């Protein structure tokens, strides 16, 4: 009964050390948690309908009275943006 | 004071024990910097019109 | 177990430290607070868990 | 290497200036990330080539007893080496007087500010990061 | 953007003097390629 | 398990020149996301 | 006049309203030092766009490996014309240097492919240049 489990807990060592796979339900989590902030980095360069993304470009160009309404444009889609962040981050919380 | 920063972030003049998160340090610049090409000459706009 | 703790200034994704952008942001209302409160409820429980 | 209002070929911004390792083609004025925000950018009296990064910043997590108990409170710089917060010496919290420090300690999480390190262990009272704690009580261990 | 397909046909013109060619269409544009040397 | 971001100090020194233009993990922080620790260290895990 | 010289253009017989001339340096002449039967192959492309003409192009050393070859480059931006015109067909200059009226026989050869309204994917190494690409159609 020890030289079966000597023996056994000796094979823990090679599924470990043989396959790359092995901890896959672990690194799903590292996965997720990267690629929504890389996604949420990536919807800062997302227009929304304003003449730019850039909003210097928007603050360089036009005085207040439509760099408002250019900007306003940018406010709503970048918070949806962390609306649905938030709210798949909380999805996920909930499921850990 | 730092205090009375949390005070206005929890809307509240009593603060339990704890750690409160507070808006962000930025050190902030201290001179403008602007670099067009030091191009001499007016343009032709007083020809044009 | 858990999943990494995370942190979000709203006020500095949404606006690139502009301060008309940061008046604009706050005709939205708690809108940026809530998405604090409810990122600080994920961070402080992964301590829990 | 200073935090300055910039604006090239009229591109305003706020940011510290360094010499890149980047190789612009001649055709090329401005260097771009993930995000479309300038990045880099080739200075036109000159051509050299500039990288372009935000200011120093981060979060900030203020750590308190019960109000009742006391109002003197630590401050957590987020992320940030204790080598900076110095260098963070204008600033968005105009409270300057924490800079006085004397008590700075280095955690992983940031750099603590107004809490004294000690080496015995207690139960964790007030949650830091990377295994610091912080409380309130008298030490007098002499 | 207009650019060339890859793995795409295109016509590769032998051109001779000896001591026929119709003119050629450019829809959306060209990619136009040469490897003969001597600036001829 | 190659882990992204423990949350460990980022000395600005790393972010600037090369780094930031290849590694999203400067990216993110200087759009103000940002990673935390966790209360219990590696080591203190492993010796519960 | 003791040189070579354009005698004559053929090309044009009149040139009747002229409305945009230039002069330059560019349009990729030759390598230097040169190497025994060693070629360049010469990549343009030719862009008509809401009313701008935009040149790009690219050098190639090659070897004695066949031709058009299967491995990767990419065209810089040489100009942008600001002509105004309708583009809808094109020709290409021979110019057999008239050794003894003389027209002694000169051969060339060249590829011609038309471009398309295309989505693709292009990779930059970490030196900024692209280095391979998809065409999200193939
Ligand atoms: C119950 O199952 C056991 C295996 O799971 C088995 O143990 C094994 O027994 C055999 C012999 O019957 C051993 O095999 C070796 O025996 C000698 C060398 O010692 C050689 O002649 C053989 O070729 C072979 O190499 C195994 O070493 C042994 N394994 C362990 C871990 O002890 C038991 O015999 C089984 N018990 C019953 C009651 O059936
Ligand atoms: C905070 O920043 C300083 C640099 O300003 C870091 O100091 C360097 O640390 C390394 C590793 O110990 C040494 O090899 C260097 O010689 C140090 N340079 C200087 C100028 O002192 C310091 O390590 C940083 N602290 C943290 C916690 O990251
Ligand atoms: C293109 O060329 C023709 C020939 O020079 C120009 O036509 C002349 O225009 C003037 C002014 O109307 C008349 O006096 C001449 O009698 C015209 N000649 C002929 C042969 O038609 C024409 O104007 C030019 N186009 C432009 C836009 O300048
Ligand atoms: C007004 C108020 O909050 N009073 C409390 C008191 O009731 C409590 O006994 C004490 C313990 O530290 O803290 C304080
Ligand atoms: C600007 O002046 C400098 C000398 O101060 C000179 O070297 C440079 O060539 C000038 N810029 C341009 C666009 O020529
Ligand atoms: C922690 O203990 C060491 C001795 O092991 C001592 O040198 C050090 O000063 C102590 N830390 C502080 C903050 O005093
Ligand atoms: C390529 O050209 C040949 C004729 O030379 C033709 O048979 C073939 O079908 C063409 N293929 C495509 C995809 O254009």
């Amino acid at each position: 009964i020890a030289n079966q489990f000597n023996s056994a807990i000796g094979k823990i060592q090679d599924s470990l050390s043989s396959t790359a796979s092995a901890l896959g339900k672990l690194q799903d989590v590292v996965n997720h948690n990267a690629q929504a902030l890389n996604t949420l980095v990536k919807q800062l360069s997302s227009k929304f309908g304003a003449i730019s993304s850039v909003l210097n470009d928007i603050l360089s160009r036009l005085d207040k009275v439509e760099a408002e309404v250019q900007i306003d444009r940018l406010i709503t889609g970048r918070l949806q943006s962390l609306q649905t962040y938030v709210t798949q981050q909380l999805i996920r919380a909930a499921e850990i | 004071d730092p205090l009375s920063e949390t005070k206005c972030t929890l809307k509240s003049f009593t603060v339990e024990k704890g750690i409160y998160q507070t808006s962000n340090f930025r050190v902030q610049p201290t001179e403008s910097i602007v670099r067009f090409p030091n191009i001499t000459n007016l343009c032709p706009f007083d020809e044009v019109f | 177990v858990s999943m990494t703790k995370t942190s979000v200034d709203c006020t500095m994704y949404i606006c690139g430290d502009s301060t008309e952008c940061s008046n604009l942001l706050l005709q939205y209302g708690s809108f940026c607070t809530q998405l604090k409160r409810a990122l600080t409820g994920i961070a402080v429980e992964q301590d829990k868990n | 290497n200073k935090c300055v209002n910039f604006n090239f070929n009229g591109l305003t911004g706020t940011g510290v200036l360094t010499e890149s390792n980047k190789k612009f083609l001649p055709f090329q004025q401005f260097g771009r990330d993930i995000a479309d925000t300038t990045d880099a950018v080739r200075d036109p009296q000159t051509l050299e080539i500039l990288d372009i990064t935000p200011c120093s910043f981060g979060g900030v997590s203020v750590i308190t007893p019960g109000t009742n108990t006391s109002n003197q409170v630590a401050v957590l710089y987020q992320g940030v080496n204790c080598t900076e917060v110095p260098v963070a010496i204008q600033l968005t919290p105009t409270w300057r007087v924490y800079s006085t420090g004397s008590n700075v300690f280095q955690t992983r999480a940031g750099c603590l500010i107004g809490a004294e390190y000690v080496n015995n262990s207690y139960e964790c009272d007030i949650p830091i990061g990377a295994g610091i704690c912080a409380s309130y009580q008298t030490q007098t261990k002499s | 953007d207009l650019f060339l397909p890859f793995f795409s046909n295109v016509t590769w013109f032998h051109a001779i003097h000896v001591s026929d060619n119709p003119v050629l269409p450019f829809n959306d544009g060209v990619y136009f390629a040469s490897t003969e040397k001597s600036n001829i | 398990v190659t882990l992204a971001d423990a949350g460990f100090i980022k000395q600005y020194g790393d972010c600037l020149g090369d780094i930031a233009a290849r590694d999203l993990i400067c990216a993110q922080k200087f759009n103000g996301l940002t990673v935390l620790p966790p209360l219990l260290t590696d080591e203190m895990i492993a010796q519960y | 006049n003791k040189s070579w010289m354009e005698s004559e253009f053929r090309v044009y017989s009149s040139a009747n309203n002229c409305t945009f001339e230039y002069v330059s340096q560019p349009f990729l002449m030759d390598l230097e030092g040169k190497q025994g039967n060693f070629k360049n192959l010469r990549e343009f492309v030719f862009k008509n766009i809401d009313g701008y003409f935009k040149i790009y192009s690219k050098h190639t050393p090659i070897n004695l490996g066949r031709d058009l070859p299967q491995g990767f480059s990419a065209l810089e931006p040489l100009v942008d014309l600001p002509i105004g015109i309708n583009i809808t067909r094109f020709q290409t200059l021979l110019a057999l240097h008239r050794s003894y009226s003389g027209w002694t026989a000169g051969a060339a050869a060249y590829y011609v492919g038309y471009l398309q309204p295309r989505t693709f994917l292009l990779k930059y190494n970490e030196n900024g240049t692209i280095t391979d690409a998809v065409d999200c159609a193939l």
